[PDB]
RNA sequence: AGCGCCGGCCAACUCCGUGCCAGCAGCCGCGGUAAUACGGAGGGCGCGAGCGUUACCCGGAUUCACUGGGCGUAAAGGGCGUGUAGGCGGCCUGGGGCGUCCCAUGUGAAAGACCACGGCUCAACCGUGGGGGAGCGUGGGAUACGCUCAGGCUAGACGG
RNA sequence: CUGGUCCACCCGUGACGCUGAGGCGCGAAAGCGUGGGGAGCAAACCGGAUUAGAUACCCGGGUAGUCCACGCCCUAAACGAUGCGCGCUAGGUCUCUGGGUCUCCUGGGGGCCGAAGCUAACGCGUUAAGCGCGCCGCCUGGGGAGUACGGCCGCAAGGC
């Protein structure tokens, strides 16, 4: 099994004669504190239904963050869109400082040490894949060596 | 098992209607059309059939695809030969990236095989009779290379990667590898083990899926002598 | 052509991002000592000095990871990242004690001091600044 | 000064008996033994999901009400383990834990902090020697912390030293009984204490 | 023992009264007879000899963007040329060493700030010690890039 | 009479280059001054219709003007709503104009479709809105307002 967190529940809807009709959508993050996050945005007629959905495609989605003493390895800047998430070394004490949404992730994935910053726009759907996306190209000191 | 004179069987073809990722697999161009190295189609058949191999000895599925009306039927005969599935008619979209839900038609394609074998009621009305046949003769048509096909195959083989660039791609998603035979027109970083050559002419569409499926027979148990070839 | 640095650089991000195996830049004995700080820390496979057309260049030779597995088969880039810093519109230069870590070591900045084209390893280590030519990682 | 009124809401509201009390903290009249649902009409109304603000609030708001110590004085003690050396969430327990009132409770003179801190208030306490009132005199290591001669002789400090003589206590300090004495032996390891307080999500709320 | 708050942001919910009125309000917005949003009440949350409001400064504001933004359609390319100042500038080789970089040395008061210790029962406050810095003067040194002088070249540019 | 520009030859010069605040020139139409010219057209204006009305649309008329010379004005959806130069990053098809060994190749233009990549999207994509360097111009919520004041230009209208 894994943990999981809502970071985002919101209501949609479309028009059509006589009124209109709506749907849900549940940003979904899912982890086990020791280095596996995965993110799942899902949609439904109706609520639960959306967080389970969304919880089915997090799994179907996930990435081997590179934990070091709890911190990552190196500074890392990304945009998706407009979004821009900034992720920085932290040491033993600092701390996960964040917004929930890059929190979220970094906490479940089991970060515990870490600076971040939201750049550029902030919608929560784009920040959370900037931010997956950031984790997704993390690199350790091996990892560069046996590439070079 | 792999013959050099492929040359009287195929070159290839196609003009500048090309891909330039296809560009390390050409010689030079003739009579307005791209000549396909031979040398090289020979570097990679090897190193095709090594996968290939592999995978029969460890008793593992190969999805066979071709639908262009030039390998349509070939890939009947060769691919029945290895007891293995394919698809020849239209590719149904989401056969492997919906699985589960595809095959849960060919449970249907055998309860019909079940109820029609007879009897379990023939006092079901004419027109059901003719409606239920219909529908059975309707999935034998598209589903009957796809019923062999009880779990994700451990890879896949396709005529014109190009032309079943969904079927490529609905593997790359799931990372079932690729096998392809594959002319000019054709994107090549998108196939994992690659044969470089005509994929119209029914000489070559011949020639490479037959050594493919004897490989896989020689390899699999057994050995067999020549199987059908349209002239 | 204002920038024969940035040209360079630019050359091998532009061919690097289409998988070419070498491209070749107007030679120049200061390209050529950055290009032997690129191969050395392993970024590039190295170079040859060649000649098109009667002209002098150097044939810089690419380097990237595994084929992939995924919808998108391309490998990682060795060259993930390169950019000048100091440029004809503003020079920039600095001082031993303020040499940058590039990417938390796993990736450098070369700099020409008067001690040569050093990395922020080899700078701290003969303890020099200079202008800060550029970053890779 | 400090909290000064009913003290029973503040575990129930915490959802957690902090013990605030002593003696009644053990008994089933305990509060939270009787309704470990928060105080108030409306806390057997089914609780809505609480927000991370709600979250990080309440765990600081409990590890605050356990010590009974204003907010500022909470406050000034959390930044000074900002500047301090190491991992913050430790040291601000550690300096939590220096207080005198808290290592006299610690040391087991009496039954709540409440009173360990009129013991102190009161002047019935010293430190090497010397009298101290100041219930928050940071002790450091090395520190005798006695009863007041005056003071070894009353009924109430008898009754709670006598509870004392086979409880073992925390791995940095020592108890010396009938001696009155005590001593601070070193600040804090944090698994040397147990408490009900994730102290990470304390520096969460002052992150903000 | 007081003061603010309990619609969302933001921690804290029920009853009555009122009925687009009286009123609240920082933004979104609340009130037209079942108002968690007005007023009172019970209850709750937050602080506590304080609590709140108004004003002003930085912050959030990467919203003047050096770090660290932009200009087809969101605000944003000059109507187009020509050209002064300026800014910027190809390959190779030497001299100079202005920028740049290194070392040494002077200066960089005291207080404050930072680390340690110590004195007032604690603290605030206060004392003793320690640690440096940019920046600028001076002496010495380096020469890759920028500069400057000098000499070559032909890929830029110009011409036949 | 005269400008731009492209090709081929690879003959000459030896970085002589890029951009460019100011400045200077050019700048559709309408408009303006003086003098011509005036067939067609046609603001203004007259009348007929349409219409609830119809200072319009439609119909019959009609003067500036439209045309020429000389001097002004200096605007614009003056648009690719895309500043200039250079270098680098797949190709496919149509086309204009050169030079070739004339199947085909190679330049310089004009279109479409598209690799990578970009982009909020729409779309851009060797004619970049891609990846980069140089310089210039410009944006910083909507209205108020391209208004007011001041200054400079203009015969005025008006422009900056
Ligand atoms: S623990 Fe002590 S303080 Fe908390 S409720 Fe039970 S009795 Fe009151
Ligand atoms: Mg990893
Ligand atoms: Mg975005
Ligand atoms: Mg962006
Ligand atoms: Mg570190
Ligand atoms: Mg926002
Ligand atoms: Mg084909
Ligand atoms: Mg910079
Ligand atoms: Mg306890
Ligand atoms: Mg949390
Ligand atoms: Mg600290
Ligand atoms: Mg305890
Ligand atoms: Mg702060
Ligand atoms: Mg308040
Ligand atoms: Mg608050
Ligand atoms: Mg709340
Ligand atoms: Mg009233
Ligand atoms: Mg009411
Ligand atoms: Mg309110
Ligand atoms: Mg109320
Ligand atoms: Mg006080
Ligand atoms: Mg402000
Ligand atoms: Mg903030
Ligand atoms: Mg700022
Ligand atoms: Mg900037
Ligand atoms: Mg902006
Ligand atoms: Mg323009
Ligand atoms: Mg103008
Ligand atoms: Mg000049
Ligand atoms: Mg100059
Ligand atoms: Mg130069
Ligand atoms: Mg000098
Ligand atoms: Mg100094
Ligand atoms: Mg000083
Ligand atoms: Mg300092
Ligand atoms: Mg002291
Ligand atoms: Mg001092
Ligand atoms: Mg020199
Ligand atoms: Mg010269
Ligand atoms: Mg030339
Ligand atoms: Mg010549
Ligand atoms: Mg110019
Ligand atoms: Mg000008
Ligand atoms: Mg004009
Ligand atoms: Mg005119
Ligand atoms: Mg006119
Ligand atoms: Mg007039
Ligand atoms: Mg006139
Ligand atoms: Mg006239
Ligand atoms: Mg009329
Ligand atoms: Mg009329
Ligand atoms: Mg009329
Ligand atoms: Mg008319
Ligand atoms: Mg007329
Ligand atoms: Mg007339
Ligand atoms: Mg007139
Ligand atoms: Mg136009
Ligand atoms: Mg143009
Ligand atoms: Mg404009
Ligand atoms: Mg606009
Ligand atoms: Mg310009
Ligand atoms: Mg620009
Ligand atoms: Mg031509
Ligand atoms: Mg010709
Ligand atoms: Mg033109
Ligand atoms: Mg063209
Ligand atoms: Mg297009
Ligand atoms: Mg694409
Ligand atoms: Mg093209
Ligand atoms: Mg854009
Ligand atoms: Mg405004
Ligand atoms: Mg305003
Ligand atoms: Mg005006
Ligand atoms: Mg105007
Ligand atoms: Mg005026
Ligand atoms: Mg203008």
């Amino acid at each position: 099994d894994f943990e999981e967190k809502m970071i985002l529940i919101r209501r949609t809807a479309r028009m059509q004669a006589g009124g209109r009709r709506f749907r849900f959508g549940a940003l979904v993050v899912v982890g086990d504190r020791q280095g596996r996050v995965g993110l799942g945005f899902g949609k439904a007629p109706e609520v639960p239904l959306a967080v389970q959905k969304a919880g089915y495609y997090a799994r179907r989605n996930m990435v081997e963050v590179p934990l070091q003493n709890g911190t990552i390895p190196h500074e890392i800047e990304v945009e998706f869109g407009a979004s821009k998430i900034v992720l920085k070394p932290a040491a033993p004490g600092t701390g996960v400082i964040a917004g929930a949404v890059p929190r979220a992730i970094l906490e479940l994935a089991g970060v515990t040490d870490i600076l971040t910053k939201e750049l550029g726009s902030r919608n929560p759907i784009n920040i959370a894949y900037a931010t997956m996306e950031a984790l997704r190209q993390l690199r350790t000191k091996a990892d560069v060596e046996r590439l070079r | 098992v792999k013959e050099l004179l492929e040359a009287g069987v195929h070159f290839g073809h196609e003009r500048k209607r090309w891909n330039p990722k296809f560009a390390r697999y050409i010689y030079a161009e003739r009579n307005g059309i791209h000549i396909i190295d031979l040398q090289k189609t020979m570097e990679e058949l090897e190193r095709t059939f090594r996968f290939i191999e592999d995978l029969a000895m460890r008793g593992g599925t190969i999805l066979f695809v071709g639908t262009k009306k030039q390998a349509q039927d070939i890939v009947r005969m060769e691919a029945e030969r290895a007891g293995m599935p394919y698809v020849n008619q239209r590719w149904l979209g989401g056969m492997l990236t919906n699985f589960k839900t595809i095959s849960q038609r060919v449970h249907r394609l055998e309860e019909l095989e079940a109820l029609f074998a007879s009897p379990e009621i023939e006092e079901r009305p004419k027109k059901e009779q003719v409606r239920l046949k219909h529908e059975l003769e309707r999935l034998q048509k598209y589903l009957s290379g796809f019923r062999l096909l009880k779990r994700l195959p451990d890879a896949i083989f396709v005529v014109d990667p190009t032309k079943e660039a969904i079927a490529v791609r609905e593997a790359r998603k799931l990372f079932i590898p690729v096998i392809a035979l594959a002319d000019t027109d054709s994107d090549p970083d998108l196939v994992d083990y690659i044969i470089p050559g005509n994929d119209d002419a029914i000489r070559s569409i011949q020639l490479i899926l037959s050594r493919a499926v004897d490989l896989i027979i020689q390899a699999r148990g057994g050995v067999v002598e020549p199987s059908p070839s349209y002239a | 052509l204002t920038d024969p640095i940035a040209d360079m650089l630019t050359r091998i991000r532009n061919a690097t991002r289409v998988y070419k195996e070498s491209t070749d830049v107007p030679a120049s004995r200061f390209k050529e000592e950055i290009l032997r700080i690129l191969a050395r820390e392993g970024f590039i496979k190295g170079y040859e000095r060649v000649d098109v057309d009667g002209k002098p260049y150097l044939r810089v030779y690419l380097k990237y990871g595994p084929r992939r597995q995924g919808p998108d088969p391309r490998p990682e880039q060795v060259i993930h990242h390169i950019r000048r810093i100091s440029k004809p519109g503003r020079r920039v230069y600095v001082g031993v004690k303020e040499i940058p870590r590039v990417r938390r070591g796993l990736g450098i900045a070369i700099l020409s001091t008067s001690k040569g084209v050093l990395t922020d390893r080899e700078a701290r280590k003969l303890g020099v600044g200079g202008e800060l030519i550029c970053e890779v990682w | 000064g400090r909290y000064i009124g009913p003290v029973c809401r503040l575990c129930r509201r915490e959802g957690v008996k902090l013990y605030l009390k002593g003696e009644r903290c053990y008994s089933p009249k305990c509060a939270m033994e009787r309704r470990p649902y928060p105080p108030g009409q409306h806390g057997q109304k089914r609780a809505r999901r609480p927000s991370d603000y709600a979250v990080r609030l309440r765990e600081k708001q409990k590890l605050r009400r356990i010590y009974g110590i204003s907010e500022r004085q909470f406050r000034n003690l959390f930044e000074e383990a900002s500047k301090k050396k190491g991992v913050t969430g430790s040291v601000f327990l550690g300096l939590l834990e220096s207080r005198l009132d808290n290592v006299v409770y610690r040391l087991g003179f009496a039954v709540s902090r409440r009173q360990a801190r009129q013991l102190v208030r009161h002047g019935h306490i010293t430190v090497n020697g010397r009298r101290v009132d100041l219930p928050s005199y940071r002790v450091r290591p090395g520190d005798e912390i006695a009863v007041a001669e005056k003071s070894r002789n009353l009924e109430l400090i008898r009754q709670n030293l006598e509870a004392m003589k086979g409880r073992k206590v925390g791995p940095w300090l020592s108890l010396d009984v009938e001696g009155m004495k005590g001593k601070f032996l070193r600040l804090p390891d944090r698994e040397d204490l147990a408490l009900p307080v994730n102290e990470q999500l304390v520096i969460e709320f002052y992150s903000r």
